């Protein structure tokens, strides 16, 4: 008992589970504190007693059922954006369900929810922008292109040769 | 092509040889309404390879 | 062949609003074709599907013979050699695997349990072979035994997370984020 | 070298005499006449000659990663060149598509 | 993981307006969108988004580290 107790209590389906059945109120918000409180709440969640859990082979056959069976077919696009997350976190927890029991005609759905909830990820991504500005140019009216970069331009080569040929020398300075 | 036509109008004679010549231009295929087709989500990599627009350099062949 | 298609004209090309802020959207054009780091993710999964099964059953083939090193006891005295000849048919890698409490059915292991435990996020490995021994006797006969194994699991195979064989794969993003892992 | 007519192999060379004798392993002998009277060669600058150069010059006006030059070809009076310099004495040769070569080749 | 009860330089109580200004930024921001996934705002290009007179009718002062932080801070819940 005790040792398939530890082990279930570190699977993070557990957790997973138990998170859905205190959404609904099936067990208690709060850890259990007391042995009835854990026995009743591995009851609930694995859907079978600990000692009973021994005895047979199955697992995930009876693992909590969400209570509420929202319609996911509105999450065909179709006080709605807060029912869009409740069906998202729903059906999310359901296809983690279906998958652990390999249930038939999965992948379809997976790829069907996994498009939904790319939309869905597309909605908090606007959701989390901090915004944007790009400096104009005025003379025209997109992103500033100025620069003070370096501009080649072949000079005249009297800046750099007299009229005899000779190189400048600039080392005579005048103050006026 | 216009060089040899400016060339061969020089050979004839021509005073207005000059005139059978046409600028260079070189430039990307690339545009602005690209740009913003990319920000859309509506263009993609795999279609600017596609369109021969942009393609994948390999440091040999680079 | 010769290339057919022609393109319009570059000098009808209208690129002159073109600002170098535009040029970074190319930039992340290319940055969500590849991912950032999808080449692992591509080259494990080319690894499992392409990879280990050419491996084992092309490059493991084995055809060994050995001294017969036994007794009078019969014909013994008359063979010389035995050869060992076997090579591996069928391979697989499946999803990584735990067994709840002991004597169980093998339910499945996911990553933040394999953190957490210390545990291997490894996948069992199923392969599959024939055999033949020949018997080498003095005179110059030979005797052939050949023998054909149904498939059975030699070990695991580490599994590189988030790729194919990972448990992390036919999970949702929510679904990922409540197991424990980092959805993002 | 000198090949053996017998079995085609490589003979050694020996000098008798003032003459030139190759002798095989199969115990056929000849003597050379004029051809084989070069014992040993060397040649400099193997890495700037234009013999190393040949199949890079020929190319050199359609590799598109090579210099051009605004200054036109006197052949086909195209009005760009393509600039090449090799060597150590940076050894200046202007190409053209068409077939012309400064220095004359 | 939110914006600041108080700036992080001068401590004034930014705090009090931050998820009103959440709100109404999303908002401002869908007017000047435009055509472009939400994702790829940061790369527009053309976005002129300012938050000046949305902030000043908070009443929030003009002082440079308020609005720093205001602006600028991450929300842990629209990331995870
Ligand atoms: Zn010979
Ligand atoms: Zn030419
Ligand atoms: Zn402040």
């Amino acid at each position: 008992t005790k040792v398939l107790l530890t082990e279930i209590l570190l699977d993070p389906m557990y957790d997973y589970a138990a998170t859905v059945a205190r959404i609904d109120g099936s067990i208690p918000m709060h850890k259990p504190r007391t042995p009835k409180e854990a026995e009743y709440e591995f009851k609930t969640v694995i859907g079978r007693t600990p000692a009973e859990l021994l005895s047979q082979k199955e697992f995930y056959d009876k693992i909590y059922t969400s209570k509420y069976r929202p319609d996911f077919t509105q999450l065909t696009r179709l006080r709605d954006e807060e029912k869009t997350s409740t069906l998202i976190y729903l059906r999310a927890y359901e296809l983690f369900l279906k998958y652990l029991q390999n249930a038939p005609n999965f992948n379809s759905e997976l790829a069907e929810f996994k498009t939904y909830e790319n939309a869905y990820g597309e909605q908090k991504a606007l959701l989390a922008q901090q915004g944007f500005y790009n400096i104009f140019d005025p003379n025209t009216g997109r992103a500033d292109q100025r620069t003070r970069l370096f501009e080649y331009k072949r000079l005249p080569i009297s800046t750099l040769y007299d009229e005899r040929g000779l190189p400048h020398k600039w080392t005579i300075y005048v103050y006026k | 092509q216009a060089c040899y036509k400016a060339a061969e109008a020089r050979k004839k004679g021509d005073k207005d040889w000059e005139k059978h010549k046409i600028p260079f231009i070189q430039n990307t295929r690339f545009t602005p309404q690209m740009a913003k087709d990319i920000l859309a989500g509506t263009l993609t990599l795999e279609d600017l390879v596609a369109q021969g627009i942009c393609e994948f350099i390999t440091p040999e062949e680079a | 062949l010769r290339p057919q298609i022609t393109y319009g004209p570059i000098e009808t090309v209208d690129n002159e609003e073109l600002t170098e802020a535009d040029m970074l959207s190319f930039i992340s054009a290319a940055v969500n074709s590849t991912g950032l780091i999808g080449y692992n993710i591509k080259s494990f999964d080319d690894l499992m599907d392409n990879g280990i099964p050419q491996i084992v059953k092309q490059m493991f083939n084995v055809d060994i013979t050995y001294k017969d090193q036994r007794d009078h006891t019969e014909i013994d005295k008359l063979r010389e050699s035995v050869q060992i000849q076997f090579n591996f048919t069928d391979v697989n890698i499946e999803r990584p695997q735990h067994r709840n409490y002991s004597q169980g059915n093998k339910i499945n292991l996911l990553p933040n349990k394999a953190r957490l435990c210390g545990l291997s996020y490894s996948g069992p490995v199923n392969l599959a072979a024939e055999v033949i021994l020949t018997a080498h006797y003095s005179n110059g006969r030979q005797e052939v035994k050949r023998a054909s194994i149904p498939p059975f699991q030699v070990s695991t195979f580490p599994i590189m997370r988030g790729s194919n064989r990972c448990h992390t794969h036919h999970l949702s993003k929510t679904a990922k984020k409540e197991i424990g892992e980092d959805p993002n | 070298m000198k090949i053996c007519k017998a079995c085609s192999s490589c003979m050694v060379r020996t000098y008798v005499d003032g003459n030139i004798i190759f002798r095989c392993s199969c115990g056929e002998s000849v003597q050379g006449d004029s051809q084989n009277l070069l014992v040993s060669s060397k040649v400099y600058h193997t890495g700037e000659m234009e013999d190393k150069y040949k199949i890079f010059i020929k190319n050199a006006p359609f590799d598109p990663t090579n210099c051009q030059i605004k200054k036109d070809c006197p052949n086909c009076h195209l009005d760009y060149l393509t600039q090449i310099c090799i060597g150590s004495q940076k050894i200046i040769i202007l190409v053209c598509r068409c077939g012309y070569m400064s220095n004359r080749g | 993981m939110l914006i600041p009860v108080v700036c992080f330089t001068c401590g004034f109580p930014i705090g009090t307006y931050a998820a009103i200004f959440d709100k109404a930024r999303t908002e401002y921001i869908k007017t000047k969108m435009g055509g472009t996934l939400p994702q790829n705002i940061p790369l527009d290009a053309s976005l002129q988004i300012e938050l000046k007179d949305l902030i000043t009718a908070l009443g929030i002062p003009m002082r440079v580290c308020c609005r720093t932080h205001l602006i600028t801070t991450l929300d842990y819940r629209k990331y995870y």
